[PDB]
RNA sequence: GCUGCAGUUAAAAAGCUCGUAGUUGGAUCUUGUGGAGGGUUCCCCGCCCCUUGCCUCUCGGCGCCGGCCCGAAGCGUUUACUUUGAAAAAAU
């Protein structure tokens, strides 16, 4: 059965990007998916997006610009502390110059570079580059 | 009695006593005497709209509103005839209760009903404004700056009852909730 | 499907072709209709996929028969859909 | 690529596909550059002015270049947003 | 997919987006409740009341005319049964197969299908016992089963 | 082989189905204007509806010409998580 909705959303975008398609449809929608998409959009990796109401959790249509190399999920939501975050970005990123880990923290869902300014740890959700 | 609007200390205002006088005097002619019965209006306000003109909002208590809507098609037509070129809307006197989890006092002895949530109140206020017509569907657009716009679809029958008021609906819903809305008609509907 | 068709605006002939649960927003194919018969003429309402053997207020032996799809009328004067 | 003095340090900057926004490599021999003539608006005649596009080899071999060149020619004025 | 078969078919209802009552419907909330109370005296289960109302009257969804689901309408008047109606139907099917096997002990398919019925009774009873619909001491028994449905 | 392996043919998926413990489990319930540090909107004050969510005492200092105000306390449904204090032999 469907054990996790965020893993479907990112796998669906990742297969559409590799085929060269200009749009994709995500279903079911969730509060976690809308907040994750917003972090990719603010850094310039995807275009703007629209939500459809249907009285059953809803759907999203997203616009693609061709810049995204990958996006992905870490399935157990492991806890991270500021001293251990260096080991995770050494494992998951392609260079020290670009790409982002996404964390959930009591100050909100955010970019791993913002978590250092806000002096906060959290749980891992995923990444993009 | 007259001056039916608002709780104690707030009541004497000229505009709001004026609109509630204009409502309660209308039961005195024989046609609306059949169907008005001094039923409560809780408040009224006069507010600016995007064309530089004015519109009025009338606030109705929840167990009375199911009776107001049954006569609103004549009662608002009489008020929009009598006032100086204004547009009118009736809306419910809904209350919002605060979030129990770490944003309010909370205990086992009473539970917050989901009918008193902010989401269930703001999406009910949207249905009151459009009343002569019915909502066919909603969509929400997220912009590159992180802002939102709502797109509302209205039924294709009864266009003649709302097309001249979409410009007041956007300004009224903005001032009741803080959010941008556009009102539109569908290409086709199943 | 080409590389660039937009997903937010399907034409009504693209939407009417596909399954009721797989449309952009869901909608049934069934409907309500008003039905009338000879000998007694009190009009009545019926559902197009009925399971019941309907008897009219005019007390005739059968108004319609149930079936594996739409129900079939006994040569009644109306099959007219209600608009909403 | 730039350094902390602000000067550039790449050998060259490679081109990208007009249909798809992906880099065309030095050995992509299936790729193309298309060139198309403009005409004057009074007499429908060539004035020597033109427009250009570049297409990835991977989009050509799946059969999508004809529709991509058409969308590009409707986005520019050439096909005039009716068909 | 289905819980005890290899099949994965898709058939189900699909409700419209519009929850409102239509303007042509002549019925009203308390007259719909009286028709429900009359139909309940004939011994009709809630599932049968909703098809009689959909086929022969205007009401497509009773929950949209009257603000309540129709088992709540019966419970608030004391008309509801002492055993839930889907658990009742599974128990009636188990005793029908047990009356077959007493004279047909060679029917090894019927022996296999009885395991798949009674394990589906146990899964449903365990749910209703945690939500206080049934006593904690309630138990299905192969000797007692006939007395649960007569 | 947690990060990080493999099971059509090289070594390897129980003949097939049910099922208690174990592991895993769908959507949903409060936001934008104003000021400081910084920018050209967001992180601290105070607000559409609640800003410690309530409350009114009494043993106990404050502000002023008795009465009314502002720091404790009852405490915010219970935990994991995270950030910060305290307290932990030396040698290595």
């Amino acid at each position: 059965v469907r054990m996790n909705v965020l893993a479907d959303a990112l796998k669906s975008i990742n297969n559409a990007e590799k085929r060269g398609k200009r749009q994709v449809l995500i279903r079911p929608c969730s509060k976690v998916i809308v907040r994750f998409l917003t972090v990719m959009m603010k850094h310039g990796y995807i275009g703007e997006f629209e939500i459809i109401d249907d009285h059953r959790a809803g759907k999203i249509v997203v616009n693609l610009t061709g810049r995204l190399n990958k996006c992905g999920v870490i399935s157990p939501r492991f806890d991270v502390q500021l001293k251990d975050l260096e080991k995770w970005q050494n494992n998951l990123l392609p260079s020290r110059q670009f790409g982002f880990i996404v964390l959930t923290t009591s100050a909100g869902i955010m970019d791993h570079e913002e978590a250092r300014r806000k002096h906060t740890g959290g749980k891992i959700l995923g990444f993009f580059f | 009695s007259a001056k039916i609007v608002k709780p104690n200390g707030e009541k004497p205002d000229e505009f709001e006593s004026g609109i509630s006088q204009a409502l309660l005097e209308l039961e005195m002619n024989s046609d609306l005497k059949a169907q008005l019965r001094e039923l409560n209006i809780t408040a009224a306000k006069e507010i600016e709209v995007g064309g530089g003109r004015k519109a009025i909002i009338i606030f109705v208590p929840v167990p009375q509103l199911k009776s107001f809507q049954k006569i609103q098609v004549r009662l608002v037509r009489e008020l929009e005839k009598k006032f100086s070129g204004k547009h009118v809307v009736f809306i419910a006197q809904r209350r919002i209760l605060p979030k129990p989890t770490r944003k309010s006092r909370t205990k086992n002895k009473q539970k917050r009903p989901r009918s008193r949530t902010l989401t269930a109140v703001h999406d009910a206020i949207l249905e009151d404004l459009v009343f002569p017509s019915e909502i066919v569907g909603k969509r929400i657009r997220v912009k590159l700056d992180g802002s939102r716009l709502i797109k509302v679809h209205l039924d294709k029958a009864q266009q003649n009852n709302v097309e001249h008021k979409v410009e007041t609906f956007s300004g009224v819903y903005k001032k009741l909730t803080g959010k941008d809305v556009n009102f539109e008609f569908p290409e086709f509907q199943l | 499907m080409p590389l660039a068709k937009d997903l937010l605006h399907p034409s009504p002939e693209e939407e009417k072709r596909k399954h009721k649960k797989k449309r952009l927003v869901q909608s049934p194919n069934s409907y309500f209709m008003d039905v009338k018969c000879p000998g007694c003429y009190k009009i009545t309402t019926v559902f197009s996929h009925a399971q019941t053997v309907v008897l009219c207020v005019g007390c005739s032996t059968v108004l319609c028969q149930p079936t594996g799809g739409k129900a079939r009328l006994t040569e009644g004067c109306s099959f007219r859909r209600k608009q909403h | 690529m730039q350094n902390d003095a602000g000067e550039f340090v790449d050998l060259y900057v490679p081109r990208k596909c007009s249909a798809s926004n992906r880099i065309i490599g030095a050995k992509d021999h299936a790729s193309i550059q298309m060139n198309v003539a403009e005409v004057d608006k009074v007499t429908g005649r060539f004035n020597g002015q033109f427009k250009t596009y570049a297409i990835c080899g991977a989009i050509r071999r799946m059969g999508e270049s004809d529709d991509s060149i058409l969308r590009l020619a409707k986005a520019d004025g050439i096909v005039s947003k009716n068909f | 997919g289905r819980m005890h078969a290899p099949g994965k078919g898709l058939s189900q209802s699909a409700l419209p987006y519009r929850r409102s009552v239509p303007t042509w419907l002549k019925l009203t909330s308390d007259d719909v409740k009286e028709q429900i109370y009359k139909l309940a005296k004939k011994g009709l289960t809630p599932s049968q009341i909703g098809v009689i109302l959909r086929d022969s009257h205007g009401v497509a969804q009773v929950r949209f005319v009257t603000g309540n689901k129709i088992l709540r309408i019966l419970k608030s008047k004391g008309l509801a049964p002492d055993l839930p109606e889907d658990l009742y139907h599974l128990i009636k099917k188990a005793v029908a197969v047990r009356k077959h096997l007493e004279r047909n002990r060679k029917d090894k398919d019927a022996k296999f299908r009885l395991i798949l019925i009674e394990s589906r009774i146990h899964r449903l009873a365990r749910y209703y016992k945690t939500k206080r619909v049934l006593p904690p001491n309630w138990k299905y028994e192969s000797s007692t089963a006939s007395a649960l449905v007569a």
